[PDB]
RNA sequence: UAUAAUUAUUAUAUUACAGGCGUUACAUUGUUGUCUUUAGUUCGUGCUGCAAAGUUUUAGAUUAAGUUCAUAAACGAACA
RNA sequence: UAUAUAAAUAAUAAAUGAAAAUGAAAGUAUUCCACCUGAAGAGUACGUUAGCAAUAAUGAAACUCAAAACAAUAGACG
RNA sequence: UAGGUAGUAGGUUUAUUAAGAGUUAAACCUAGCCAACGAUCCAUAAUCGAUAAUGAAAGUUAGAACGAUCACGUUGACUCUGAAAUAUAGUCAAUAUCUAUAAGAUACAGCAGUGAGGAAUAUUGGACAAUGAUCGAAAGAUUGAUCCAGUUACUUAUUAGGAUGAUAUAUAAAUAUAUAUAUAUAAAUUGAUUAAAAAUAAAAUCCAUAAAUAAUUAAAAUAAUGAUAUUAAUUACCAUAUAUUUUUAUAUGGAUAUAUUUUAAUAGUCCUGACUAAUAUUUGUGCCAGCAGUCGCGGUAACACAAAGAGGGCG
């Protein structure tokens, strides 16, 4: 699959999917931050590209359905910026980016 | 601190802060740090492990976890939109093991002045560095932006110069270099054709390593072909006459005076001096030469500014990490340091 | 899986078998010996790529990975050479094209799996002989100094400094031989800084990042909203990043608009001094409920954290 | 082979065991009886369920027979 | 006797769920009340209250253990 | 603990105090007051911080140590001084001990120390030199407050050696500067016959420092006063003159025949089946001896018991 990430090293905001019995609670990091979250997630962050991230795993922690989860919420739980601000009308700026720009 | 116990073992594997061949040979081999097909708590292990060996060794893991200090510092280019192109990433994680480099153990064995961070701590303990003027016997002191220290020159040609041969050891490889110079000069006077003519071979191909091409040619050009030419490296049978034998080393009476021995000894790239021992005042190998296995470790940090004319240097600042480059000085790659960073963020849970 | 693994060299070596028994050695130990080579009466590995120093201003950094291990070169030819069955050595059967061409990058990598690590330039006396006089002599900024030849503000100061501490020692006539030896055995070590080159030049945009730009923030606006760094500034409240730079350009010594006359508003009292006093008395003016020492402070005198300092002669004294 | 040398056997000893239809088919190899001329037992790729699994190996019929058709996430294959 | 609106029932989409399944809810939300925090001891002992009585309400702690429990899957068995 | 309260809730006056107030004493009324968001009663506890521990944080714990507040000085009540005492006063009551046998004295919750209790917590030490406190016009006197030292690894920090290092022999005609020195002899500890090591580990070599002895010897304190104190620190000859981040050199007078004292370095403890880092194998017992935080291991394959080799943490 493909997996949309925030400057190529974290996701869109925070993320609260559930998936069957396994509460996924993830949410943003700074700049290296590192992957401070379960070592399921961590894996999969690390194969597919994230670098800093953090959450929480709750309700049940089996394994497989930790990684099925995580998986799907960064396909189609998180929504890039480029998407909301069509879908919206508006336009949504990165203070960070634009702080530093030219 | 903690005693040096199979700090180069070989099997092991772990590469330290030296300068030592053992530990030069350890680095060669390692062939990077393995991380596949380890639970993610294997990994964390052996990344500190590495590490810790080559950072604060010396440091007990209690005192380390005290001083590690979990914000990171990095520097943002604000030129990068300037080039309008591809920028590399931060490496944010090398800055894991950044404190360290404050203390003036560290500050020293980056600027080469003592070939291991150990080396360093026992210079500033007896008392041969000084901080801005001020003498510091203290391992651990820390360091500011803008400060000077220097450290004795004769403690850093120590370090950075070979080992000075003890009595015996000299008179032996002076006993052998006179029985292959006379080897050389009795195939010389022998034969000299072919002596002379391999000399020549051997001084045709060269490729600018070795100083010994302008010798040669002033030693032609100083009673060879004065005003002559040839249409010059020619052959002259004068030199094998004036070729003379040297004496042999009887090696059981010159045995336990160096004066005496000494007079004896006339090499012609050694005169009136034994092997080494050209003045045994000095601690080094006189006379200074680069100490074996020096050029894989030659490093020019960027946080000092080193001067060794007068073995003084400067703390420009602390260590950053700019877009594709870290200051921090370490031979293992980023993940390592990542697996590092978060082992001791929890102290190891 | 996590088992104890003997670090092996990962390149093939020649391996020990039908030995002796009062041999005892190591395959360890075999590797090591193939890989430094014959030691001579003079204890000089000679053979070995590695026992020299360069002398050509290219750094010689170990590649195991673009050699294969072989690490044996004649001294004056300069050629590979490897183990043969006979137990000699001479030219391998074929060449090795990695070593062939190397990238520049890799030359100035030190640590094959490290590849973040460079070694800087040594600047050549003439630059910094220039640098100081220009400082000094000309009496021009250090910025200036800075902007013609891409230095940092930081390293032209220390420049300057060490520049007046090496013509001390040279108006004392203390250098010997031997450390004129030691710098230009290290001069040919590492590269020359060429200020005309650009990639040479080091970067004098960099500004440290504060805490609150790492963090990420976000707005939605009407598109046609034009955002800029300076409403960024705004809603980040901190100062434009193009004025810190200015700011820091200016922090240096020599620096242009450079003033430290701050605290020069505090009244402050030295007492009369007599004849046979070991001491003089400073009263400096603080006020009340700013001056002093906190009742029923913190003792980290037993705690992991407690305060070590150090005063003006260098002892170590508990701040 | 040229009275000798070598070899093979025999006899007498001894360390040394050999020997056992003694126990254990409830320690076993091999083989055999009954279910049994009974039609069952499994694998590769695909699909379904988060998964153990399932499918194929079946709605309905036919055959001595998972034999052969009809529909069907199944398409094939192996021991029968 | 075609057309529209309400209610009940039955089968479902989405959603929820450990699944079986629920499907004007066991879904999306809001408000209020009651109850639960491993098994065994134990709704037991003691106290109190009320009843003619059987009893009803309230209701512990000590000892022991890494158990205990639900849905579904594949067999074996009847 | 489901009802509690009876000066109890309130009103009016008088009385003491500087003062309001059923706070106390006296008189007359009203019939109230607390209570299932927990009264009354019972048990427990000294309380808190800009203090200590922990956590991402809200919080949770301690109340040792620094500081703040309260109560007590064997137990209970009362009284004079004062603005303030139910005072470590006194009286009285109670308890235990002692000698002087008396309306007698003491009560180590002041310092040091002793017996007991306990798993467990120190010297019957030096000085008022510094900061305070008391008396005195002052000189000064006292100060177990306080400052120091001793026991204790209870806690924290620093130090507790760097570089080099896999063998020793014998041979090598009798200054244009060479160089990949090359041959024979002997030995080679524990495990093993190569990815099975112990092991640069050891020995040895080069260079330092600690400690000792010599000189200076500040500063805590000045007018003088130093318990700590055999002070810390510096020089390894002392000091004057010159250049000068410090450092150092130049060179003069004081003692020697072209120097200027000596000099090293012996870590314990836990674990190696998984959670959990630790593969180099071998021996003993055989559901016994035993290990174990959880799963569990041991009945002849024990990686788990007891050990050797090797290894992994903390130090
Ligand atoms: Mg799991
Ligand atoms: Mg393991
Ligand atoms: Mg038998
Ligand atoms: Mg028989
Ligand atoms: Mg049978
Ligand atoms: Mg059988
Ligand atoms: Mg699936
Ligand atoms: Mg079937
Ligand atoms: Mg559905
Ligand atoms: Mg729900
Ligand atoms: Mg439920
Ligand atoms: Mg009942
Ligand atoms: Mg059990
Ligand atoms: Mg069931
Ligand atoms: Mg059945
Ligand atoms: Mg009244
Ligand atoms: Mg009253
Ligand atoms: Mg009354
Ligand atoms: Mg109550
Ligand atoms: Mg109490
Ligand atoms: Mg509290
Ligand atoms: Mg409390
Ligand atoms: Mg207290
Ligand atoms: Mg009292
Ligand atoms: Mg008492
Ligand atoms: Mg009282
Ligand atoms: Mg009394
Ligand atoms: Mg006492
Ligand atoms: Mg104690
Ligand atoms: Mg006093
Ligand atoms: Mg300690
Ligand atoms: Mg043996
Ligand atoms: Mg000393
Ligand atoms: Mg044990
Ligand atoms: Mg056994
Ligand atoms: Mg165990
Ligand atoms: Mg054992
Ligand atoms: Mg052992
Ligand atoms: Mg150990």
């Amino acid at each position: 699959k493909e997996i949309p990430r925030y400057e190529n090293r974290t996701i869109y905001g925070d993320i609260d999917f559930r998936y069957h019995g396994v509460k996924l609670h993830l949410r943003s990091a700074k700049p290296g931050f590192g992957l401070r979250v379960n070592h399921v997630i961590f894996e999969i962050c690390e194969c597919a590209g994230i670098k800093d991230l953090s959450g929480k795993v709750y309700k049940s922690r089996n394994d497989m359905n930790i990684a099925k989860g995580t998986i799907e919420a960064f396909t189609k739980a998180q929504k890039t910026l480029d998407e909301v601000a069509l879908g919206r009308g508006k336009k949504l700026v990165d203070v960070r980016k634009v702080y530093y720009s030219s | 601190p903690r005693k040096a116990n199979l700090l180069k073992s070989l099997a092991r594997g772990r590469v330290r802060t030296s300068f030592n061949k053992y530990n030069l040979f350890n680095l060669y081999k390692k062939g990077g740090v393995d991380l596949k097909s380890k639970s993610l708590y294997q990994q964390k292990w052996t990344a500190k492990q590495e590490t810790r060996a080559y950072h604060g060794e010396h440091l007990t893991e209690k005192r380390w976890q005290t001083v590690f200090k979990p914000k990171l510092d990095s520097v943002a280019q604000l030129d990068a939109s300037l080039r309008g192109g591809e920028i590399k990433e931060t490496p944010f994680l090398l800055q894991t093991f950044a404190v360290l480099e404050k203390r003036l153990d560290f500050a020293l064995f980056r600027a080469m002045f003592a070939s291991s961070v150990r080396q360093a701590r026992q210079f500033i303990l007896h008392g041969n560095v000084r901080v801005n003027g001020v003498k510091i016997k203290h391992p651990s002191y820390t360091l500011k932006p803008g400060d000077m220290f220097s450290v004795k020159p004769d403690k850093v040609l120590e370090a950075l110069g070979a080992k000075k041969p003890s009595f015996q050891e000299a008179l032996k490889i002076d006993k052998t270099q006179i029985v292959l110079w006379n080897k050389y000069v009795k195939e010389a006077k022998t034969e000299p054709k072919e002596v002379w003519e391999k000399k020549l071979e051997n001084f045709e191909k060269m490729s600018d390593s070795n100083p010994k091409k302008l010798q040669f040619q002033e030693f032609l050009r100083q009673y060879n072909k004065n005003l002559e030419s040839q249409q010059s490296l020619t052959f002259d049978p004068k030199w094998a006459k004036n070729l003379k034998y040297h004496d042999p080393i009887k090696l059981s009476e010159l045995e336990g005076d160096e004066p005496k021995a000494r007079k004896l000894i006339n090499l012609p790239w050694q005169k009136n001096y034994v092997y080494g021992r050209q003045d045994p005042k000095k601690p080094f190998f006189t006379p200074w030469k680069p100490r074996p296995f020096l050029s894989p470790f030659a490093i020019l940090p960027h946080h000092l500014e080193i001067s060794f004319k007068t073995c003084h240097a400067v703390y420009l600042r602390d260590p950053v990490a700019r877009p594709g480059q870290s200051e921090v000085i370490s031979p293992f790659d980023v993940p390592v340091h990542e697996r590092a960073y978060m082992y001791y963020l929890r102290n190891g849970k | 899986f996590s088992r104890r693994r003997i670090a092996y060299p990962f390149y093939p070596f020649k391996k020990l078998g039908r030995q002796h028994p009062k041999k005892h050695d190591t395959n360890l130990k075999t590797a090591m010996r193939q890989f430094l080579g014959p030691k001579n009466y003079k204890g000089e590995y000679v053979m070995n790529k590695y026992f020299t120093v360069p002398t050509n201003h290219v750094p010689n950094y170990i590649k195991p990975d673009l050699e294969r291990g072989q690490s044996l070169e004649h001294p004056v030819t300069k050629k590979p050479l490897q183990l043969r069955y006979d137990g000699t050595l001479g030219p391998p059967p074929v060449e090795n094209k990695r070593l062939q061409n190397i990238f520049k990058d890799r030359l100035l990598q030190p640590f094959p799996s490290n590849p973040h690590c460079k070694t800087n330039y040594v600047l050549s006396p003439q630059l910094k002989q220039s640098i100081f006089e220009e400082i000094t002599v000309e009496g021009l900024s250090a910025q200036q100094v800075s902007q013609k030849y891409g230095l940092k503000i930081p390293r032209v100061e220390a420049i300057v400094k060490l520049v007046s501490v090496e013509n001390s020692w040279n108006r004392r006539n203390r250098v010997s031989s031997d450390l004129k030896t030691m710098d230009e055995t290290l001069y040919r070590m590492f590269p020359v800084f060429d200020s005309d080159a650009s990639f040479k030049r080091e970067n004098l945009s960099e500004i440290p990042v504060p805490q609150k730009t790492l963090a990420s923030r976000f707005l939605t606006i009407a598109e046609s909203e034009p955002f800029g760094p300076v409403d960024a500034a705004h809603v980040l409240e901190l100062e434009p990043a193009v004025e810190t730079l200015r700011n820091l350009s200016t922090v240096g010594e020599h620096s242009s608009g450079h003033q430290q006359s701050t605290n020069k508003n505090t009244k402050v009292i030295y007492g009369e001094l007599v004849e046979g006093e070991r001491s003089q008395y400073k009263f400096t003016n603080a006020k009340v409920g700013k001056v002093g020492y906190r009742y029923g402070s913190g003792n980290r005198d037993n705690k992991k954290d407690r305060r070590i300092g150090f005063n003006k002669l260098g002892q170590m004294v508990y701040i």
